[PDB]
C-alpha cells in the first residue's frame, strides 16, 4: 500500500478586507488514500457549516479536495485548517496568511 | 455525455 | 484553442462500514459540469455548471443509470482484485478510473483516454492507439485477456470517436460564454524581508481560467528553476485560479529579478518587477 500525505493551502477567495465578506479555502490536494480530516478553525475553534468540493483526483491518480466556508476577516481573529490523514502521526495546522 | 458497456468487469 | 472532457470515478471500500462509497464527477476542461455519490440522500446525478441543466429528464436518467451500473461494476471489482491480489476482506482499498477525450480548434479528436488504477497505482490502461492495452502487472493482464476476448477496446475506440467529441463539442457550444472565454490572470509582485542580508519577492496570478499558467522567475535573465519556490495551481472557488512563485533575493539587488507569466488569456507573457 502506497501513502501520500496531503499538501495543503490555506487562504481566501478574494484579496483579505477586514470588515469585507470573503471565502476561507483550505485545499488538501495530493493525497492517498482518500480518507482524510479536514476542520476550518477560528481562533482556534473548529468552525460550523464548512461546505467541501466532490472527490476528484490528478493525473499521477493523488486525490485533492476544496473545503470553504464564507468568512468575513478582521484583524484580531486568527484563522486555520487542520488536516487528519493516516500518514500524519497527528493533526496537521495550518494558520493562514494573508499574504500567501 | 458518459460511456457505457453493460457487464464490463475486471 | 484545444478543449477536454473528462470522468472521473473513485469507489472506495470501507469493511464494517457498509458498501464502498462511490463518487464521480465529469469535467470540460477545467470546469466541473456533473456529479454524483452514492452517499447522497437520493443519489442522482447532478449539474454544477448552467450550460448543462438544459438537458433533459432522458439525459439525466440515462447519466443517473450510468453511474449505479458503474457502482455496482466497482463493488464486484473490489471483490475481484482482493482475489487477483491474495488480499484480505478486512482492508480498505481503492479503484480509480477515468476516461475521456481531447479536440483541437476544428473540433477534431486529438486523443482519447480511459484508465484504471488501483489502491493507487496504476492498473490497466488503453493505449493512445485505442486499439491495445497496457497492463501493469500480472493480475492486471488477467483483466487484459477478458476485456480483449470481449473487444471492449473496440467498443471504447467507437465512444471515443463519437460520441465523446459530439458531446464535447455540444457543451463547448452551449456554455461557450464561459467554457470558451479565457479570464487572463491579475498579477503583481510582493516584497517581504526575511532579515538585514535577504527579502522575499513572491509573484501572484489572481483569478485566471484556465488552470494552464506558467510562472517563473529570472536573476540577470537565468531561470532560477532550482530557486524557486511555486505553489501547486488552487481553485479560488468561483472557477477561477491562483497560485504564486517565490524567490529569496540578497537584499539590494531585487532589480536583478524579473518575474514572467504565460497564460492563454495573455495577449503576450509578461514580465513583472518589485517596484519600491
Amino acid at each position: 500500500m502506497i501513502q501520500r500525505t496531503p499538501k495543503i493551502q490555506v487562504y481566501s477567495r478574494h484579496p483579505a478586507e477586514n470588515g469585507k465578506s470573503n471565502f476561507l479555502n483550505c485545499y488538501v490536494s495530493g493525497f492517498h488514500p482518500s480518507d482524510i480530516e479536514v476542520d476550518l478553525l477560528k481562533n482556534g475553534e473548529r468552525i460550523e457549516k464548512v461546505e467541501h468540493s466532490d472527490l476528484s483526483f490528478s493525473k499521477d491518480w493523488s486525490f485533492y479536495l476544496l473545503y470553504y466556508t464564507e468568512f468575513t476577516p478582521t484583524e484580531k481573529d486568527e484563522y486555520a485548517c487542520r488536516v487528519n490523514h493516516v500518514t500524519l502521526s497527528q493533526p496537521k495546522i495550518v494558520k493562514w496568511d494573508r499574504d500567501m | 455525455k458518459r460511456w457505457i458497456i453493460l457487464g464490463l468487469n475486471k | 484553442g484545444s478543449h477536454s472532457m473528462r470522468y472521473f470515478h473513485t469507489s472506495v471500500s470501507r469493511p464494517g462500514r457498509g458498501e464502498p462509497r462511490f463518487i464521480t464527477v465529469g469535467y470540460v476542461d477545467d470546469t466541473l459540469f456533473v456529479r454524483f455519490d452514492s452517499d447522497a440522500a437520493s443519489p442522482r446525478e447532478e449539474p454544477r455548471a448552467p450550460w448543462i441543466e438544459q438537458e433533459g429528464p432522458e439525459y439525466w436518467d440515462r447519466e443517473t443509470q450510468i453511474c449505479k451500473a458503474k457502482a455496482q461494476t466497482d463493488r464486484e471489482d473490489l471483490r475481484t482484485l482482493l482475489r487477483y491480489y491474495n488480499q484480505s476482506e478486512a482492508g480498505s482499498h481503492t479503484l480509480q478510473n477515468m476516461y475521456g477525450c481531447d479536440v483541437g480548434p476544428d473540433g477534431r479528436l486529438l486523443r482519447g483516454y480511459h484508465q484504471n488504477a488501483y489502491d493507487g497505482k496504476d492498473y490497466i490502461a488503453l493505449n493512445e492507439d485505442l486499439s491495445s492495452w497496457t497492463a501493469a502487472d500480472t493480475a492486471a493482464q488477467i483483466t487484459q485477456r477478458k476485456w480483449e476476448a470481449a473487444r471492449v477496446a473496440e467498443q471504447l475506440r467507437a465512444y471515443l470517436e463519437g460520441e465523446c467529441v459530439e458531446w464535447l463539442r455540444r457543451y463547448l457550444e452551449n456554455g461557450k460564454e464561459t467554457l470558451q472565454r479565457a479570464d487572463p490572470p491579475k498579477t503583481h509582485v510582493t516584497h517581504h524581508p526575511i532579515s538585514d542580508h535577504e527579502a522575499t519577492l513572491r509573484c501572484w496570478a489572481l483569478g485566471f481560467y484556465p488552470a494552464e499558467i506558467t510562472l517563473t522567475w529570472q536573476r540577470d535573465g537565468e531561470d532560477q528553476t532550482q530557486d524557486t519556490e511555486l505553489v501547486e495551481t488552487r481553485p479560488a472557488g468561483d472557477r477561477t485560479f491562483q497560485k504564486w512563485a517565490a524567490v529569496v533575493v540578497p537584499s539590494g539587488e531585487e532589480q536583478r529579478y524579473t518575474c514572467h507569466v504565460q497564460h492563454e488569456g495573455l495577449p503576450k507573457p509578461l514580465t513583472l518587477r518589485w517596484e519600491p
